RNA sequence: UGGGAGAGGGUGGUGGAAUUCCCGGAGUAGCGGUGAAAUGCGCAGAUACCGGGAGGAACGCCGAUGGCGAAGGCAGCCACCUGGUCCACCCGUGACGCUGAGGCGCGAAAGCGUGGGGAGCAAACCGGAUUAGAUACCCGGGUAGUCCACGCCCUAAACGAUGCGCGCUAGGUCUCUGGGUCUCCUGGGGGCCGAAGCUAACGCGUUAAGCGCGCCGCCUGGGGAGUACGGCCGCAAGGC
């Protein structure tokens, strides 16, 4: 449940902030964060490549366990679910039997006191990652490898979830949170469940500081600039866009597709999202 | 505790070792949803009124229950996880009720 | 030509007894209505439940194509 | 639901001699006990509506039970409602 | 070339189509009131299926058909008429079996419909 | 305390028919639609036929002059949770009762908010017809919506146009569901036809609109008007 603010400023009037409720542990493991090299939206040459970004929270990075076929057949204790400020989902804190401490993304309905586990035998339950072709057709699934021991690639904001659709050869047929239908090898692991934080989706952010604490600076409109700036620039007073509709750089931003024509994984893609 | 007579219909195309098997992740969960098994009936193969996963033929079980009420849904949905169980239908026991 | 009187004694509950069952369908697989079954009211229900029931499991037909 | 046995002994707990049935206490006991398990059902089946009327009609009969018990023995009905613990 | 198939009759209010199949299903010929020279209202008449009925049966002939099971959908006026004509025609007929697709209330009708 | 029938209510699962779209196959000159047409769709291969898949929605036969609920209403099947109600036993309580201004809850559809979902249908809207004209009816399209969750709205030919409870006043017949000494009788419900009686008549008639008591609500010529103003409610529409 998004929780909601009694107008006492002209912000807090619109202001939600998340419950936190799933969360029990309310510090990291300590051998389980790294520092999180802040980059402002500028690459190795200093230049800004990703505008508006900078200035948010410090933030710790949380090493998440995004394999999970590392520890076949050995279960784990859920010991605790934690706030993660590196994305929109939860965190769950593993314990395994064998002593070994991890993360993983937490789904939706993980309780702490269970105990889950991976491999072609685990049962199929919420919390557990099984290669996709032992898993039922029709289930639920998030965290999902798109290539064979590569590392879970789909399906892990907040909310989301993957569907197995059928089963082709070597492939499962997988509705990706886009709609995409895809096929992804029947190898890669996938997670039973929906990632949780469901409500994530509902959150109002209230004010421009709240943007600001999440490191997005404000972003400015082709239609405020001139023209040595983009192609909405100038005009005296306001001005329509005057042409099609344009990104800083030119290129056409209202329904001009962008994919690679011929690119390998098209082979891959039964059918091109929904809406 | 009340009485229940859980059907199942498993796949026809089955060797007896798979047919067997199965039977025993049936029989392990009905004891271990608390479900006390009292008669039971096996008419095998037996040919369906219509095609269930595309097939003519279905292999029939039955089991006269007795186990915790709370505990029969989550069993149901146990029993239907197998590729193999392609129906269930756990019905509440009941007396005959006779014409002629 | 009651269907009730051209059987023994049988259970109206009983879903799995296709033999019996099947006779209250039409040819084209549908549940007979009370005219032909000779059923009164309160066993004729009892009759389409485990009819359909019994559909469910694979046993009777939802429908049948008429042959002429 | 209810089972014989749990009945019995709340028939049984409150009975004012041993084959009391249907005396006053008897009565609002059995009330109290299935108001309680609706008022329960209910906090989960919040749109069962329906069976919520039936739950103030019985709401409504331990009413007008305990103003009788209350009005011909004051003693009677604080022990009742006490022992069941009632009153808000 | 096939000796034996299946024969549908589509039979609507507005026309009969009547398309002849292989045993396995697929269509060797087919013909309509359309087909046979009608335009409008005419194509739902029995006359336009009695010649969608022929010339479907007739060209089927000719790729060596000879038995027919008919297949019925529909309960339009030149049904009836749709299997005298393949009786008729020099086919065998085997069997006539109605399967009229029929919802177990399904999907809302349109308006004209309720 | 024993039993009973039922689409009563809530949750979770789950089955087949059909429609639509997609994929594969096979096939070709039309299909569709009306009173008749046209728009539309179709050689860029439609219709009709076979196999595969996807998805939503509604549950054919059973089905009824049937059943359940206080009403609104409720229908595939399964389990769980849960309300009402009837019967038999004549075991317990000892007038503990009826009604009920306010209050509280529930309340078809449309509509509204946030989020889902979207096959079919379809306000608005486009187009074809009809026609003197045709902002319609009929035809081809089509977005909200119709569906789910949660929160609102609170109306109605929300009707039996018939408030609730009790007692009393012929019967005939059909029916649902109990219990009998099971021909037949006795309860509780749903229809019809009627004794007395009512009633302006039409009609009502042990399911009273008959004969009576209790309590509640309502009316007091048509229009203006369920409008204005005020107040209270509502996000708005709008409600009282
Ligand atoms: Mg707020
Ligand atoms: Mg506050
Ligand atoms: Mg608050
Ligand atoms: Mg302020
Ligand atoms: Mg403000
Ligand atoms: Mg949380
Ligand atoms: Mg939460
Ligand atoms: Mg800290
Ligand atoms: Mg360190
Ligand atoms: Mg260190
Ligand atoms: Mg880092
Ligand atoms: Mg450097
Ligand atoms: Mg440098
Ligand atoms: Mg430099
Ligand atoms: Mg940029
Ligand atoms: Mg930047
Ligand atoms: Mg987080
Ligand atoms: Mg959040
Ligand atoms: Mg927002
Ligand atoms: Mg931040
Ligand atoms: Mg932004
Ligand atoms: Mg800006
Ligand atoms: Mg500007
Ligand atoms: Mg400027
Ligand atoms: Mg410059
Ligand atoms: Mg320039
Ligand atoms: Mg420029
Ligand atoms: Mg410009
Ligand atoms: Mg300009
Ligand atoms: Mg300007
Ligand atoms: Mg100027
Ligand atoms: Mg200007
Ligand atoms: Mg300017
Ligand atoms: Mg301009
Ligand atoms: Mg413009
Ligand atoms: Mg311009
Ligand atoms: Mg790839
Ligand atoms: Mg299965
Ligand atoms: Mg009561
Ligand atoms: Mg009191
Ligand atoms: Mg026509
Ligand atoms: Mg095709
Ligand atoms: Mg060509
Ligand atoms: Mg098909
Ligand atoms: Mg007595
Ligand atoms: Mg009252
Ligand atoms: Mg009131
Ligand atoms: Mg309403
Ligand atoms: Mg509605
Ligand atoms: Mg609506
Ligand atoms: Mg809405
Ligand atoms: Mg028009
Ligand atoms: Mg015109
Ligand atoms: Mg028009
Ligand atoms: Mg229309
Ligand atoms: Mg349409
Ligand atoms: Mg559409
Ligand atoms: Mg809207
Ligand atoms: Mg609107
Ligand atoms: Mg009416
Ligand atoms: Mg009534
Ligand atoms: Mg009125
Ligand atoms: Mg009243
Ligand atoms: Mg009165
Ligand atoms: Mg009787
Ligand atoms: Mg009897
Ligand atoms: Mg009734
Ligand atoms: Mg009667
Ligand atoms: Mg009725
Ligand atoms: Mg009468
Ligand atoms: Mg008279
Ligand atoms: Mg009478
Ligand atoms: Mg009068
Ligand atoms: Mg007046
Ligand atoms: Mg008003
Ligand atoms: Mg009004
Ligand atoms: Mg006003
Ligand atoms: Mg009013």
């Amino acid at each position: 449940a998004v929780k909601k603010f009694k107008p006492y400023t002209p912000s807090r009037r619109f202001m939600t902030v998340a419950d936190f409720s799933e969360i029990t542990k309310t510090e990291p493991e300590k051998s389980l964060v790294k520092p999180l090299k802040k980059t402002g939206g500028r690459n190795n040459q200093g230049r800004i490549t990703v505008r508006f970004r900078g200035g948010g929270h410090k933030r710790l990075y949380r090493i998440i366990d995004f394999k999970r076929w590392d520890k076949v057949g050995i279960p784990a204790k859920v010991a605790a679910i934690e706030y993660d400020p590196n994305r929109s989902a939860r965190i769950a804190l593993l314990h395994y039997v064998d002593g070994e401490k991890r993360y993983i993304i937490a789904p939706d309905g993980l309780q702490v006191g269970q105990q889950v586990v991976a491999g072609p035998d685990a049962p199929i339950q919420v919390g557990n990652a099984l290669p996709l072709r032992f898993i039922p057709v029709g289930t639920v699934v998030h965290a999902v490898e798109l290539e064979p021991k590569k590392g879970a690639k789909l399906a892990r904001a907040a909310g989301t979830s993957a569907q197995i659709q059928g089963r082709e050869g070597d492939y499962v047929i997988l509705r990706l949170p886009s709609g995409e239908l895809r096929k992804v090898h029947g190898e890669c692991y996938a997670t039973v469940g929906a990632v949780g934080n469901a409500d994530h989706k509902n959150i109002v952010l209230g004010k421009a500081g709240r943007s600001r604490w999440l490191g997005r600076r404000p972003h400015v409109r082709g239609a405020a600039m001139n023209p040595v700036d983009h192609p909405h620039g100038g005009g005296e007073g306001r001005a329509p866009r005057g042409r099609p509709p344009a990104s800083p750089w030119g290129w056409q931003t209202k329904g001009l597709k962008t994919r690679k024509r011929r690119k390998p994984s098209s082979r891959f893609i039964i059918a091109r999202r929904k809406k | 505790m009340r009485r229940y007579e859980v059907n199942i219909v498993l796949n026809p195309n089955l060797d007896q070792s798979q047919l067997a098997l199965e039977k025993e992740i049936i029989q392990r969960a009905l004891e271990n949803y608390g479900a006390r098994v009292e008669k039971v009936e096996e008419l095998g193969l037996r040919r369906l009124a219509y095609p269930i996963a595309k097939d003519p033929q279905g292999y029939f079980l039955w089991y006269q229950v007795e186990m915790p009420e709370d505990r029969v849904n989550d069993l149901a949905r146990e029993l239907r996880i197998r590729d193999n169980v392609r129906r269930v239908m756990v019905v509440k026991s009941q007396e005959p009720f006779l014409a002629n | 030509a009651k269907v009730k009187a051209t059987l023994g004694e049988f259970d109206l509950r009983d879903y799995r007894n296709v033999e019996v069952l099947k006779r209250f369908l039409s040819e084209t697989g549908k549940i007979l209505p009370r005219r032909r079954t000779g059923l009164s009211a309160k066993e004729q229900r009892i009759l389409a439940k485990t009819i359909k029931r019994a559909r469910i499991l694979g046993l009777l037909p939802f429908t049948e194509k008429l042959v002429r | 639901p209810i089972t014989k046995e749990e009945k019995q002994k709340v028939i049984q707990e409150f009975a004012r001699f041993p084959g009391d049935t249907g005396s006053t206490e008897v009565q609002v006991a059995l009330l109290t006990l299935r108001i309680n398990r609706l008022s329960e059902h209910l906090k989960v089946h919040k749109k069962d509506h329906h069976s919520h009327r039936g739950l103030l009609m019985m709401v409504g009969q331990r009413r007008r039970l305990l103003r009788y018990l209350q009005r011909e023995d004051p003693e009677r009905y604080r022990a009742l409602i006490e022992k069941l613990g009632i009153r808000g | 070339q096939v000796a034996s198939g299946r024969a549908y009759i589509h039979a609507s209010y507005n026309n009969t189509i009547v398309t002849i199949t292989d045993p396995d299903g697929n269509p060797i010929t087919w013909s309509s009131g359309g087909v046979i020279g009608y335009k409008g209202s005419r194509k739902g008449t029995p006359y336009a299926a009695q010649l969608a009925a022929l010339d479907a049966a007739k060209k089927a002939m000719a790729y060596g058909m000879q038995s027919v099971d008919v297949i019925v959908r529909g309960t339009g006026a030149g049904r009836e008429q749709a299997i005298r004509a393949l009786q008729a025609s020099g086919l065998q007929v085997k069997s006539i079996v109605d399967d009229t697709p029929v919802p177990h209330n399904g999907c809302r009708p349109k308006k004209k419909f309720r």
